[PDB]
């Protein structure tokens, strides 16, 4: 399963200059392009090696369109400020996300496009890619505006055509980095307390993509309720990590089994602490 | 490939 | 307005060993608005030349960043991450536990 996404964030800062605009494109969990208005010379820049082969026409076109997005979004910031009758001295955040998901057969399974204002859902394109859902009475103005312009038609065209096509291209060009399935390196750690109890921590390291399932078994039973699970985190080298801990009665460690499920895995593995 | 235009809200 | 305080994790890229230089990470996520201050401390000493990944955000709209820097673990050297955000009345510090 694969997907391509583009995100953007426009952040006003009255008194500290023009609103900052950042835009970025991801293939799955890998960022491959980035634009930042705070750069000395704003432009769409590569963030992955496999996109660096695109010629100057590509970068020239991406940078030009993205600079246009920035201008449209700075204007949006300020239409919304009007809609909510907010102070000209206040700071606000407008976020955007658009993307296409490809099934395991390689054809479109779903596309989107949504907006959030000050951390709240604002406007979203519906699954049918032909209608919109407004989160409040301000967003309804935007919704009516989009409907009157029949813009959904153009967004759908991108999601069904360009998005899928280029995702397929990036997947091929960065095949070694993108269509790879590292399996996580796993092990369980033992942390005693004196005679009564010990913490068993199940580790999953160096895996990609970030999607993974960790679960603890005691004679073949999930413990979800008393298991502390940390948010999956980036190692910093392109892989992810995650651990699941469970406090068990001393002397019964062997009754617990960790269940790890990752795509790079050929079969879900089961770990058990080594004495 | 980013979509050409951003939406006007 | 919506206000989400940052979630913080302090960890190393590879298993802690005393003597080997590794990577000290401080993953800050789930926060909003996007403004945030993050420093990596060494025995209370603010570490310089610390880098961070590009500001981005998750599906739920919350922002996330990864601050890092090369380092060498030690039985006596205590490493931590200092984070300040509008949601915090005072800066928050999370110490690096090589076991987490
Ligand atoms: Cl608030
Ligand atoms: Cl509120
Ligand atoms: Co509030």
């Amino acid at each position: 399963s694969h997907s391509m996404r583009y995100f953007s964030a426009a952040v006003s800062r009255p008194g500290r200059g023009e609103p900052r605009f950042i835009a970025m494109g991801y293939v799955d969990d890998t960022q491959f392009v980035r634009f930042d208005s705070d750069s000395a010379s704003p432009r769409m820049e590569p963030r992955a090696p496999w996109v660096e082969q695109e010629g100057p026409e590509y970068w020239e076109e991406e940078t030009r369109n993205t600079k246009a997005h920035a201008q449209t979004d700075r204007m949006n910031l300020q239409t919304l400020r009007g809609y909510y009758n907010q102070s000209e001295a206040s700071s606000h955040t407008l976020q955007w996300m658009i993307g296409c998901d490809l099934g395991s057969d390689g054809r479109l399974i779903r596309g989107y496009e949504r907006y959030a204002y000050d951390g709240k859902d604002y406007l979203a394109l519906n699954e049918d890619l032909r209608s919109w859902t407004a989160a409040d009475t301000a967003a309804q103005i935007s919704k009516r505006k989009c409907e009157a312009a029949n813009v959904a038609e153009q967004r759908r065209a991108y999601l069904e055509g360009t998005c899928v096509e280029w995702l397929h291209r990036y997947l091929e060009n960065g095949k070694e980095m993108l269509q790879r399935a590292d399996p996580p390196k796993t092990h369980v750690t033992h942390h005693p307390v004196f005679d009564y109890e010990a913490t068993l921590r199940c580790w999953a390291l160096g895996f990609y993509p970030a999607e993974i399932i960790l679960t603890w078994q005691r004679d073949g039973e999930d413990q979800t309720q008393d298991v502390e699970l940390v948010e999956t985190r980036p190692a910093g080298d392109g892989t992810f990590q995650k651990w699941a801990a469970v406090v068990v009665p001393s002397g019964e460690e062997q009754r617990y089994t960790c269940h790890v499920q990752h795509e790079g895995l050929p079969e879900p593995l089961m770990l058990r602490w080594k004495q | 490939r980013i979509i050409p235009r951003h939406l006007q809200l | 307005m919506i206000q989400r305080t940052p979630k913080i994790q302090v960890y190393s890229r590879h298993p802690a060993e005393n003597g080997k230089s590794n990577f000290l990470n401080c993953y800050v996520s789930g926060f909003h608005p996007s403004d945030i201050e993050v420093d990596l401390l060494k025995n209370g000493e603010r570490i310089e030349k610390v880098e961070h990944s590009d500001l981005s955000f998750s599906k739920d709209w919350s922002f996330y960043l990864l601050y890092y820097t090369e380092f060498t673990p030690t039985e006596k050297d205590e490493y931590a991450c200092r984070v300040n955000h509008v949601t915090l009345s005072q800066p928050k510090i999370v110490k690096w536990d090589r076991d987490m």
